[PDB]
């Protein structure tokens, strides 16, 4: 059975720009448990990325929680990219402080 | 007051590239605590837990022990249910397994449970019983038949029935201080513009645990069940969890909405309007 | 405790 991720962007505490936070890409339903996902700033890449351990929940499916240390800005952008089988093009969510 | 340790396998092939990857994770309520990974360079039972970094050696060896025995067991499991698929050479397949048990607030076991899956569907499941199994299949039954000889069930019955719910009281103990706890939510509404004469009221729960949580979104009494977006909950990273829950409103007309959130850290249901 | 049974397919 091969099911499509379904991601969460979101920071760990309420966003206040400027101050240090943490930025969390939520990755659930989705196998086969091969995955890759990268969280971007302005489109590029962040070096530092933090991943829970792999998963599973009542369905079979897994979920991961990838995050990265992030200080906000009112104008940077920040999104989380997942290239998973289940699907043909990379999926590239934005964060949205209201989301 | 209702409790669960359940500890989750996963089994990967990835053929001409090493051997499967397998993976275990063990979880109190809504907690992970214990996990192993056959690819680190030590594979080993090692904590996730603060409450359980004071076990000590002996521990981690057992549980270290245990879980390559069953890594072993998902190795060959893995070969096998490829030929009961007859699945060609040089494929990649998953073999899930989780088992558990649930307390309830009694503080006895409300019931037991452990099932597989193979390529991530239903393969074979111990019954409510804890005595017989349900396969899915021709393939699965094959299982059934051999597990049957092997008493099986009756091993994982007692487990579950004796050794599951006398860990999950004990690691209850260990982790009083915060698998006891339950973080309420911090609840607050949030305005947001969507059209000329409509907002969206999204209500958002933080920083709670566990991580079960009820909210919803009323107009008058009303419950306005179809016009709410639900997101899934989430972890916030730091052992607590977050989930908001939106309406679509018309402008002017924001204060007349509110949104009710329930949790078990809650003295009473929280009433919010904007 | 990881159950000690082991469960061959």
């Amino acid at each position: 059975i091969q099911k499509t991720p379904q991601i969460q962007v979101y920071s760990r505490h309420p966003p206040e720009n400027g101050k240090p936070n943490i930025l969390n890409c939520y990755v659930t339903q989705f196998h086969p448990p091969h995955i890759e996902i990268q969280m971007l700033k302005n489109g590029k890449k962040i070096p530092k990325v933090e991943m829970s351990d792999m998963s599973f929940s009542k369905d079979w499916s897994f979920y991961i929680l990838a995050h990265t240390e992030f200080t906000p800005t009112e104008t940077d952008t920040y999104a989380c990219r997942v290239k998973h089988d289940s699907m043909a093009e990379p999926k590239t969510v934005y964060w949205d402080r209201d989301m | 007051g209702q409790h669960s340790l359940q500890y989750f396998h996963t089994a990967v092939s990835r053929p001409g590239l090493g051997e499967p990857w397998f993976i275990s994770v063990g979880y109190v309520d809504d907690t992970q605590f214990v996990r192993f990974d056959s690819d680190a360079e030590n594979p080993r039972m090692e904590p996730r837990a603060r409450w359980m970094e004071q076990e000590g050696p002996e521990y981690w060896e057992r549980e270290t022990q245990i879980a390559k025995g069953h890594e072993q067991s998902f190795r060959g499991s893995l070969r096998t249910a490829q030929s009961y698929y007859n699945q060609s050479k040089g494929g990649s397949h998953t073999l899930q397994w989780m088992y558990g048990c649930d307390m309830g607030s009694d503080g006895r076991l409300l019931r037991g449970y452990l099932q597989f899956a193979y390529e991530g569907r239903d393969y074979i499941a111990l019954n409510e019983d804890l005595k017989t199994w349900t396969a899915v299949d021709m393939a699965a039954q094959i299982t059934r038949r051999k597990w049957e000889q092997a008493g099986i069930a009756e091993k994982d019955q007692a487990y579950l029935e004796g050794t599951c719910m006398q860990s999950l009281r004990r690691y209850l103990e260990l982790g009083k201080e915060t698998l006891l706890r339950t973080d309420p939510p911090k609840a607050h509404v949030t305005h947001h513009p969507r059209s000329y004469g409509a907002v969206t009221l999204r209500c958002w729960a933080l920083g709670f645990y566990p991580a079960d949580i009820t909210l919803t979104w009323q107009l008058n009494g009303e419950e306005l069940t179809q016009d709410m977006e639900l997101v899934e909950t989430r972890p916030a990273g730091d052992g607590t969890f977050q989930k908001w829950a939106s309406v679509v409103v018309p402008l002017g007309k924001e204060q007349n909405y509110t949104c009710h959130v329930n949790h078990e850290g809650l003295p009473e249901p929280l009433t919010l309007r904007w | 405790i990881l159950m000690e049974h082991i469960h061959k397919l």
